[PDB]
This record gives structure tokens, C-alpha cells and sequence, in this order.
């Protein structure tokens, strides 16, 4: 469950604002007023047909690169695995 | 000489192979005879109940104590015989029966704890042994491994004896602090007068009773019952008993309780009712020792209660041997093998054992009738001490229930007897193989006890009257 | 008195309604001999007795032989079955 | 003649080899009325081997 | 200054409270078991509050020295399926569970007075107000600690205790070596 | 406030400033073969444990009993001289007793690991 | 077999009451045992401190509604 908070801007653009004092990159303010602004495409522009390339889109690529940070925490249904592990040895004596 | 046997028998057994125990137990059931016969003129410690304060005031030792010593003595001797003697030798019977190496020791040290238990004077002494009892007994439960059944009855039985251990330990230390010791003979009349002390002791009273099957907290140790070996069945279902009720009927500690009353008729209806739809025979006999710990219930509301609860017991313990040594002498002619470890589980497996065995269904009848408590045999008179007792005491209603219970557990009891004396195809003509001689005649002994011990009970009075009055 | 009580009833609690773990069984019942304990050691304090301490060294050395006794019964439960379920003991 | 009677006239079963199968597991009687063994030697043929 | 310590018993209690319900609500045993340990690291503060440091070192050396490090010994060794704490699974128990703190908890505060009426045996449970006068004697000459005394009384006036403890660890060998090894013959 | 609880209460509440120091100057910009595990290896959905000898879980539990006797003597050495030659003969039998499963430990070989692919040791016999 | 020793070898807080009755004990039957009955009250009442409880709710009680 990714965690996410939805507080306001004057309070965040602030946060932000303090934390460029630190030397390592962090989420600027601008990034924070870009949040309001979506994209409108120049229809005029050209686009990637105009190069004979057809993309991928993120919900097919999302699993290659995702997965990394996928904890896999257990196998699915343990029942039906009673009886068939009673076959095995588990301590060797 | 029990420490001395397991200090022998430790090393005995690490020194020896696993081709030597049979012939280990043979020596040490030798052991206990020997000394059963040799040192029991200490009675006479006891005479005019003269009592006796040992290790401080750590250990008491009376003739009720010395009584119920021999009895744990005697009850060891045959189920050690059990395990040391072949019933058959066959093939099958090697594989059913055989000892582990280590059962023998475990056997000795819950015999210590039951007596450690029995001879207490002090709480610390109690709870040791308690725990010396119970987890030996665990492991009893557990010595054959190679049972799913008995595993699982094993960790049932460590946690449900954890609980009460607890409970236990909780009561001893509420007394501690409200009274600062660990000694009963701390109370008197004017303690019990002065001080509400009744939550306490009957904490106490239940967290020894529900170890034994104590309704509503029976299912777990009747399911611990049908699941282990017949071999180790009828020793755990026995000598537990013995310890805690002897400790709870020398410690007068309940001696007209409500609730103990209440658990009492509801231990006799259930070990009554529950009994009737069972089909399996350890379960059947798991509700018989139910209703019976109820019947040794009740004399713990009567502050005169020596002689009721050892011929009760006494007759009890017998007709318990008996009839699972019946039990595991019918597993010849039962056509139908069902476990390694319960061979016979299912009462209509006895169906026609008269045309096999007619003398051990006559052994069958006797201990059933006995059980039932029909005259002359020795649980009627059982049973008749009991109701002289708590009539004499004032328990009016417990008598009827009493009766009713009697009459209800007869159903289950002749439901044995009826399926062993009908008809059966496929009888036996003819067996080369020979049943154990040891095994017969103690088994013949325990039978013809139950059929003529009525003859002696004027001497067994006499005696009484001196050594405990 | 009050928090041995307390870690007694609790642990009691987290026996019983314990549908999840057998681990949290045993952690129960050592939970509980602690509760005891130290109820038995307020009341050595107070009252400047013995007997209330020399009972709790016992306990520890009883419940020490406990545990032992009792993982080596999951031992063998385990040497058969080879997985210890949420149920089932 | 014969069906099992029990020792209050109901109906009992006949333990057999019949109903030691894996149909008759993975249900739900009583500890009483089971039947079912989980230490047969019609079960336990390949334990821990 | 003075009452700045004065609550590290109270503090003691609420923490025994909290661990106690990390216990239970853990998701990994583990984590159970390491909750646990600092429930015995907190009765052993409680100790050396109350004056048992002794016991304190004891209970860190037996306890969590031995008991806990086989308990992890196992969890490590054993596979320990688990049910997560669940609002499906769980929330039965809401009513039972009260029902039963209240009534547990009220009488094991009443059962330890003796007085008769019944409301009156937790007012006096709580009657935790006044402060006990430690006067100073001088009759004890010598250096004898609780662990002195144990030592006395158990070797002593309770030698028999200490001669059976020993046939109880000769179970605690013998069992788990009936249980877990397999006899070749 | 005393050294002694300064020290021990000083050592916990500090020990984190290396730790700190460490993950404000440090680098950190993972990989996911950075954040792999190995050279080789893998293993499906098999298990979560392997199978282990008996010695292995033995020698914890025996830890145990042992360690409780040992400590168990504690009392004994701190109540030496008050218990003078009585003690002494019950510590004495306290030790045979335990010494006695000790002695049961070693003869049936429990902490011994034992080989499953033994050496052929039987002889080489033709049937003419 | 180990009453009466405190934590550091000696008597305990409350020996001196429990002694006393015990002695009174010794004289007496169970019919007689009636006269250990203030006794035995000593003894409760050095253990739990039940009346010098109420004893000090009083005083207290007079210094808190009286005054104020
Ligand atoms: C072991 C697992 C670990 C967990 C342990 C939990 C803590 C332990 C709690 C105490 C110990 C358990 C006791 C077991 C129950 C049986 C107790 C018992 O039977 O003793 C009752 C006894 C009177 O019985 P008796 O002596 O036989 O008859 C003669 C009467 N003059 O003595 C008495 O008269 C009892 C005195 C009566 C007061 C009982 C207190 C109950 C108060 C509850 C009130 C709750 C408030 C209302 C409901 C709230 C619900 C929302
Ligand atoms: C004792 C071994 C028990 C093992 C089981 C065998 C039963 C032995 C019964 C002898 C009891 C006794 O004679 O004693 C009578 C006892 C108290 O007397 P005592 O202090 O124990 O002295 C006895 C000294 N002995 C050990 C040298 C003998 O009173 C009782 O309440 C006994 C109630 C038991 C009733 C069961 C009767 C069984 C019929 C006996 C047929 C011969
Ligand atoms: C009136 C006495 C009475 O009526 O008791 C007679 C009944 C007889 O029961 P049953 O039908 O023959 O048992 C059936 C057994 N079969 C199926 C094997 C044949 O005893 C009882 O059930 C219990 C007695 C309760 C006492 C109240």
C-alpha cells in the first residue's frame, strides 16, 4: 500500500522551500506549482507516428519495473500441502 | 528405592541396547515386588494413626499415604509386567508391544511425582511434583513419535496442563499472600471462621481436579485417551487420579462446597449421557473413569472420608487393569487390525469373543457387574461406603443423581458385555499359539478379587479401625 | 500485584482467543509464570520472607525444564508432519 | 442377521478397510463418530521415506 | 527533582500493557518473541525498582539467555505458518474478551483481602495511598543477601526441593532425548 | 544520577550517532542487482525450511537443563560457609544426580552427527 | 520449613505476632482456640495494615472536609 497524504500547498510549497537548505536534491517547490499544471499537447507539434514508432505504455511495462520492489511475502494456499509433505523427512537422524 | 531405581536404571539403559529392555523391565517389576514385599512391615509406624513430619514439614506420612504408596506400587508392577511380557510371540505382537528405551524411567519418575504429590505437606513440595508428574507424562504421551495421534495428544496435553499449572501456582501464591506461608496445617477452625478463604482453596481444588477430567474440561483429556497407545492408555487414565484425588481427600480442603457439588453432578450426568452414543471402546472407558472421579468427588465434602475413598479406589484400580488386560487379550480373535498402536478401537470388534474365549468374557461379565455395581462383587460395596458416607453427611440430592448416574452408565457398560456374548461366524477350532502365562495369572488374580475380596472386608475394618481411627 | 495481574490476564486472553500461532501459546504460558512471579516476589518484599523468592527461583527453573520438554514435543509433532499450521495445535 | 447395533439401539458403523479412503476425509464429525484413523497402515504406507 | 521517579512503576505497567498487546498483534512470531524479551527486560526494571535486582539478573540470564534463544532456535528451524491478526477472523472475541478482562481482573484484585462483604474486597484493592516508614535496625551483623539465604534455606531447611529440581532436569535431559533421537538399536 | 546509570542509560541513547552520521554522508542510489543477494542461485516456491539433524536442536535443548544447574550453584557459592559440611554433602549429591544424565547424554551419543552414505564394508563373494 | 526466615537469614517483619499466636495455640484445644482470636488479628493485621488504613483515612479525612 503505497502511502500517500494530500496536504495543502502553502504548507508543502513551505516544506519544500526549507528543505533546498540541505545539500542533496530534493522536491522542489516549482515541482509543487508544476502539480496544478497538466499537459496540454501542441497540436501543431509533430508526434512520434511522424517517426514510425509506436510506444509501450506504462500498465504493460509497470510489472518489469515494479518488480524489483516486490516483497513476494509467501506462497498462495498452504492447505493441500498437509499430506503430501508427510512424505518427506524433515529431521535426519 | 524408586530413586534408587532410576539412578540404577539411567545407566543400566544408556549401557545396554534396545534387545535388553523387555528383560530391564522384567528386573525392575522383580525390584518393585521385592520390595513390596520386604519393607511393607512399616504399617506399623502407623498404629493408633500415629503421623509422621519428614524433611522439615516438607512430607507427611500416614497410613492413608503409606496405603495409597503400595497401591501406586501395585498398579507399576502390572502395567510393567505389560510391557516385559509377551503376549504372543508372534510376529504382529512385536510389532503392536514393544518398549521404548527410555519409557521405563519416564514410568518411575511420574510413580515419584504421584507419590510426592500424595505424601505433601507443603506447597512448594505440591507444585514441584505436580510438575514432575505432568511433564513425565507428557512425554509419555509422546515417547511413540511415529504416531500422528500421540503427537498431537502430547502438545494438547502440555498446554491444557500448562493452563491448569498456572492456576495452580496463581492459588498457591494468593494464599502466600494473604496468609504468608505455603502450609495447610497453618489453617484451623478459627483461620477458616475468621478468614473468607474459599475462593482460594477451591481455585486450587479445580486446577487439580480439571488434570484429571473434571467436567466441563473432560473432552480434551478423553480425546488424549482414545488417541495414545492402549499400553500407555492405561496407565495415564489411572495414576494421575489416584495422586490428585488422594492429595484432595487427605487435604481437607472443600469440605462442603457449593461448587464442588455442582461439578460433581455434572461430572456424573456427563460421564453418564456422553457414554451411551460412544462407539469406541477407550472413549467408553474414559467416560466410565469420568463418572467414577465423580463418585471420588463427592467424598471430598465430608471431613471423615478415609475408608470410602480407598476401597473405591482400590476396586477401581483393579477393575480398570482388568478390563483393558481384557481388552488387550480379545485383540487375538478381532479379525480386524486397525492400528500399530490402538489394535482394537471399535466395541463390535468384541462381537462373538464368547465362541473364542468363553472365560474371558465370564472376566468381561465380573468386571462389568462389578463396575455396575451388583453384589457380591467389591464396586457395589465401593459404592455402599460411599452412600453411607455422604448420607451420613447430608447430601440428599447428590444420592439420586447418584443412583440415576449408576443406572445410566450400566447401558454403556453392558453394552460390551451384550455385543461379546452374541453369536459370530467364523469361530475359532483350533490356535497353536499360546497366550502369556504372567499375563493370565495376573489377570485371573485381578478377577478373582473382584469376585471374592467380599469375604475379608470384616478384617479389612478391624484393621482400618486401628490403623486410621 | 497490579502488573503481574495484569500480564497474567492478558497472556491468559492471548491463549485463549489465539487463532494464529502456536509460538503465541508458549510465549502465553511464559508470559503468565512471569505474571506469578512477580506478584510472589511484591508480596517476598513486603511481607520480608523468603519463601515467597525461593518458590520463584523454582519457577524459573521448572518453567526452564517447561519449555525444553514442551519444544521438544513440537520437535517431534514437526518430524512427522513437517509444517506447523495456524490450527490444529 | 447381522447390522451393528450400538448401546442405545442406534445405528453404528461397521469399521472396515471400506471407508479409510480419502473421500472420507476433509469431513466434519465429531471425535466420536470419525472413523477415518490418520494412523492406518492403509495411510501411513509412505511416511517420511 | 525529587518526584521526577517517582512513576517508573506506573510507567512499568503501561509499558507490560503495550508489549503484552505487541505479543498478541505481532505479524511475524519473531516479532512475539522480541516483544517478549522486552516484556522480561520490563518486569526486571519492575524488580530492580522494588528491590530484586538479584532476580533482575537472573531473570536476563535464564530467561532471555536461554529461553528466548531456544525459542528463536526453533523459529528458525521450523516452518511456523501464521494467520495474520484479522477483523474477519478476530472480532468474535470483542464481547467474550471484555466480559472476561472485567471479571478476571476484578476478581483477581478481590481475592486478595479478606474482607467479607464483596464491593468492599477491590476498594481495598485500590487503597494503594499510604506510604510504609523504613526505620533502620542494627541487629543484622553480617553481609547475608537474598541470594545468601536461597542458598541457606534451599541447601538447608529445603534440601529436599533441591534433590528433586535435580531428578526434574534429569527429565529435562532424558525426555528430549527420548522424543527427539531415534535409537538405532 | 550516578555513573553506572549514566553510562548504561549514555550508551543505547548515543550509540545511533555513527549510524546517523553514516546515512546523512553516504551515498545511496540502488540497483536491483545491488539489491540482488548473489553470484548464482535461485529457488521456486519449494519450502521455507530445510531438513536439519536431531544434534542440531538437541544441543539448545539441552542448554537449558545444564544452564539452569549451573546457575542453580550459584546459591551454594554464596552460601558456602553457612552451610558448612551439610551443604556441602547436598550439593554433592545434587551434582551426582545431574551428573548421572550427563553420563546418559554421552552413552547414547545424541550431539552426534550421523553419515547416511556410509563406506562398503562387506566382502566381494562369487557364487561359482 | 523455611517461616519465620527473613531475606536477609533472620526473623521476618511479622515473627513476633505469628509467635505469639502459636503459643497461644499450643495451650489451647479447638474448642479453646477461640481465645487466639485477637491474637491472630495482630498478625493480620501487621501483615496487610488494614486498620492503621482506616485509622489514616480518618485523620486524613479531618484534614481535608473539616479545613476546607
Ligand atoms: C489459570 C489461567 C490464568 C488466568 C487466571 C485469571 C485470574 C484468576 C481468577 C480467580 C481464580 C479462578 C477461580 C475459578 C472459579 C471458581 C472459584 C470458586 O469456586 O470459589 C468460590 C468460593 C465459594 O464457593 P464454595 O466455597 O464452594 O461454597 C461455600 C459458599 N459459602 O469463593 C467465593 O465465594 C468467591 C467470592 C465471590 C466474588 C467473585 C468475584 C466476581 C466479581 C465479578 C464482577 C464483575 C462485574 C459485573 C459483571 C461485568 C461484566 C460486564
Ligand atoms: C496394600 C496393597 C494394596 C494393593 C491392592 C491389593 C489389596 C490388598 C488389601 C489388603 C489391605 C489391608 O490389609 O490393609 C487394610 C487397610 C489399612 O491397613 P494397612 O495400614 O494398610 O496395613 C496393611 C499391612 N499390609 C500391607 C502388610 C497388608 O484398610 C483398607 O482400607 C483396605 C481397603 C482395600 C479393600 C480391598 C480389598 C481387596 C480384597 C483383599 C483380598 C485378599
Ligand atoms: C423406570 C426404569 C426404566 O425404565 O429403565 C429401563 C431402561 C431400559 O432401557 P433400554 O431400552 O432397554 O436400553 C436399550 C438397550 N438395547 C438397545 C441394547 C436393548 O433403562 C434405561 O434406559 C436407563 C435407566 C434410567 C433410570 C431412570
Amino acid at each position: 500500500e503505497v502511502r500517500h497524504i494530500e496536504l495543502p500547498k502553502a504548507l508543502y510549497q513551505a516544506y519544500t522551500k526549507a528543505t533546498q537548505a540541505i545539500w542533496w536534491p530534493t522536491y522542489s517547490p516549482d515541482q509543487v506549482e508544476r502539480q496544478f499544471l497538466s499537459q496540454k499537447i501542441d497540436p501543431s507539434a509533430k508526434t512520434f507516428n511522424d517517426l514510425d514508432l509506436t510506444p509501450m505504455e506504462l500498465p504493460d511495462l509497470m510489472f518489469k519495473l515494479i518488480r524489483p520492489y516486490r516483497v513476494n511475502t509467501f506462497q498462495h494456499d498452504v492447505s493441500q500441502l498437509e499430506n503430501k509433505e508427510k512424505t518427506f523427512v524433515h529431521i535426519l537422524d | 528405592m524408586l530413586i534408587l531405581a532410576i539412578i540404577s536404571l539411567i545407566t543400566f539403559v544408556s549401557m545396554s541396547k534396545l534387545s535388553d529392555n523387555r528383560a530391564i523391565i522384567r528386573l525392575i517389576n522383580i525390584y518393585l515386588i521385592l520390595v513390596l514385599v520386604l519393607d511393607s512391615f512399616l504399617y506399623l509406624l502407623f498404629l493408633n494413626n500415629q503421623t509422621y513430619t519428614v524433611m522439615g514439614e516438607l512430607l507427611i506420612f500416614n497410613s492413608f499415604t503409606f496405603y495409597i504408596d503400595m497401591l501406586i506400587y501395585f498398579i507399576m508392577i502390572v502395567i510393567s509386567s505389560l510391557y516385559g511380557y509377551n503376549l504372543y510371540n508372534n510376529n504382529l505382537y512385536k510389532t503392536l508391544f514393544e518398549p521404548k528405551k527410555e519409557l521405563i524411567i519416564l514410568f518411575l519418575i511420574n510413580i515419584l511425582g504421584a507419590l510426592l504429590i500424595v505424601h505433601s505437606n507443603d506447597f512448594i513440595t505440591l507444585f514441584v511434583a505436580i510438575e514432575l508428574q505432568s511433564y513425565s507424562i507428557y512425554l509419555i504421551t509422546a515417547i511413540y513419535n511415529s504416531s500422528y495421534k500421540a503427537s498431537k495428544a502430547s502438545m494438547l496435553y502440555f498446554f491444557m496442563g500448562g493452563i491448569l499449572s498456572i492456576l495452580i501456582a496463581y492459588s498457591i501464591n494468593t494464599y502466600y499472600s494473604v496468609l504468608n506461608s505455603y502450609t495447610l496445617h497453618s489453617l484451623d477452625s478459627l483461620i477458616i471462621n475468621t478468614l473468607d478463604l474459599n475462593l482460594i482453596l477451591i481455585a486450587l481444588s479445580l486446577g487439580l481436579l480439571f488434570k484429571i477430567g473434571i467436567a466441563p474440561l473432560h473432552k480434551w483429556l478423553i480425546s488424549i485417551y482414545e488417541n495414545t497407545p492402549i499400553l500407555i492408555t492405561i496407565y495415564i487414565s489411572l495414576i494421575p487420579k489416584i495422586s490428585i484425588l488422594s492429595y484432595l481427600v487427605l487435604s481437607n480442603i472443600s469440605i462442603n462446597s457449593l461448587v464442588i457439588s455442582i461439578l460433581a453432578i455434572l461430572t456424573l450426568l456427563v460421564g453418564s449421557v456422553g457414554g451411551l452414543l460412544q462407539i469406541k471402546i477407550k472413549r467408553l472407558l474414559a467416560f466410565s473413569g469420568l463418572t467414577n472421579a465423580g463418585y471420588m468427588m463427592l467424598l471430598l465434602l465430608l471431613n471423615n472420608n478415609e475408608f470410602s475413598y480407598l476401597y473405591y479406589i482400590t476396586q477401581y484400580s483393579i477393575s480398570h487393569l482388568a478390563i483393558f488386560m481384557i481388552i488387550i487379550f480379545s485383540i487375538y480373535y478381532i479379525n480386524y487390525i486397525n492400528n500399530q498402536y490402538n489394535p482394537i478401537i471399535y466395541v463390535n470388534q468384541l462381537k462373538g469373543l464368547i465362541h473364542d474365549n468363553a472365560y474371558l468374557v465370564l472376566s468381561m461379565a465380573i468386571v462389568v457387574f462389578s463396575f455396575i455395581g451388583i453384589p457380591p462383587l467389591l464396586g457395589f460395596f465401593g459404592k455402599l461406603n460411599i452412600l453411607m458416607s455422604i448420607l451420613n453427611n447430608g447430601y440428599y440430592f447428590i444420592s439420586i443423581v447418584l443412583i440415576v448416574a449408576s443406572l445410566i452408565s450400566a447401558l454403556y457398560y453392558l453394552y460390551l458385555l451384550n455385543v461379546s456374548i452374541q453369536d459370530k461366524n467364523n469361530i475359532l477350532i483350533n490356535s497353536n499359539e499360546t497366550v502369556s502365562s504372567v499375563l493370565s495369572y495376573i489377570l485371573s488374580s485381578l478377577i478373582i478379587l473382584i469376585t471374592f475380596g467380599f469375604i475379608y472386608n470384616s478384617l479389612i475394618i478391624d484393621i482400618f479401625n486401628v490403623y486410621f481411627n | 500485584m497490579f502488573i503481574g495481574t495484569i500480564i497474567l490476564v492478558l497472556s491468559f486472553l492471548g491463549f485463549v482467543f489465539n487463532r494464529r500461532n502456536i509460538i503465541l501459546a508458549f510465549i502465553c504460558l511464559e508470559t503468565m509464570l512471569l505474571g506469578i512471579n512477580l506478584i510472589l516476589l511484591r508480596n517476598s518484599v513486603l511481607f520480608d520472607d523468603i519463601s515467597g523468592s525461593l518458590f520463584a527461583i523454582v519457577i524459573i527453573i521448572l518453567a526452564g525444564v517447561e519449555s525444553a520438554i514442551g519444544l521438544s514435543l513440537l520437535v517431534s509433532y514437526y518430524r512427522l508432519r513437517g509444517v506447523i499450521n495456524s490450527y490444529g495445535i | 442377521d447381522p447390522i451393528p447395533s450400538g448401546a442405545l439401539g442406534q445405528k453404528v458403523p461397521h469399521v472396515d478397510e471400506s471407508h479409510q479412503d480419502l473421500l472420507f476425509r476433509t469431513s466434519h464429525m465429531v471425535e466420536d463418530l470419525e472413523t477415518y484413523d490418520e494412523d492406518s497402515p492403509i495411510n501411513t504406507s509412505d511416511a517420511n521415506t | 527533582m525529587m518526584y521526577l521517579t517517582y512513576y517508573f512503576i506506573e510507567i512499568t505497567i503501561f509499558l507490560a500493557i503495550l508489549c503484552t498487546i505487541f505479543i498478541i498483534s505481532a505479524k511475524n512470531p519473531m516479532v512475539s518473541i522480541l516483544y517478549m524479551i522486552a516484556l522480561f527486560v520490563i518486569a526486571a526494571m519492575y524488580l530492580y525498582l522494588i528491590g530484586l535486582g538479584i532476580f533482575s539478573l537472573l531473570y536476563i540470564m535464564i530467561y532471555i539467555g536461554a529461553i528466548a534463544v531456544l525459542f528463536l532456535f526453533i523459529i528458525t528451524l521450523l516452518d511456523i505458518n501464521s494467520t495474520e491478526l484479522s477483523v474477519k477472523s478476530n472480532i468474535r472475541d470483542l464481547p467474550l474478551v471484555l466480559i472476561s478482562l472485567i471479571v478476571l481482573t476484578i476478581s483477581g484484585l478481590m481475592i486478595y483481602s479478606n474482607d467479607s462483604i464483596l464491593i468492599n474486597k477491590l476498594l481495598e484493592a485500590f487503597g494503594n495511598d499510604y506510604n510504609t516508614i523504613i526505620t533502620q535496625d542494627w541487629f543484622n551483623i553480617e553481609n547475608t543477601t537474598l541470594l545468601t539465604t536461597i542458598g541457606n534455606v534451599l541447601l538447608t531447611n529445603n534440601a529436599f526441593i533441591l534433590l528433586v529440581l535435580a531428578i526434574v532436569l534429569l527429565l529435562g535431559i532424558i525426555g528430549p532425548i527420548s522424543i527427539t533421537m531415534k535409537h538405532k538399536e | 544520577m550516578n555513573t553506572f546509570i549514566i553510562f548504561i542509560i549514555l550508551i543505547p541513547i548515543v550509540g545511533f550517532a555513527l549510524l546517523a552520521v553514516n546515512i546523512l554522508l553516504a551515498v545511496y542510489k540502488p540497483y536491483n542487482e545491488k539489491l540482488g543477494a548473489f553470484e548464482c542461485g535461485l529457488t521456486s516456491f519449494n519450502q521455507t525450511r530445510l531438513a536439519f539433524n536431531a544434534a542440531f536442536i538437541l544441543v539448545a535443548i539441552l542448554f537449558l537443563p545444564f544452564d539452569l544447574e549451573i546457575s542453580t550453584l550459584l546459591p551454594y557459592v554464596m552460601s558456602i560457609y553457612l552451610v558448612s559440611n551439610y551443604g556441602f554433602t547436598i550439593v554433592l549429591l545434587f551434582l551426582l544426580i545431574l551428573i548421572i544424565g550427563f553420563v546418559y547424554e554421552i552413552n547414547t551419543n545424541a550431539l552426534k552427527i550421523n553419515k547416511h552414505n556410509k563406506p562398503n564394508t562387506d566382502s566381494l563373494i562369487y557364487k561359482l | 520449613t523455611a517461616a519465620g526466615i527473613s531475606l536477609t537469614g533472620g526473623r521476618n517483619r511479622c515473627f513476633s505476632e505469628w509467635q505469639s499466636f502459636m503459643h497461644c495455640t499450643a495451650k489451647t484445644d479447638a474448642k479453646s482456640r477461640a481465645q487466639c482470636l485477637p491474637n491472630f488479628e495482630d498478625y493480620m493485621e501487621c501483615l496487610h495494615h488494614t486498620k492503621e488504613k482506616a485509622r489514616l483515612r480518618e485523620i486524613e479525612s479531618v484534614l481535608k472536609q473539616k479545613k476546607e
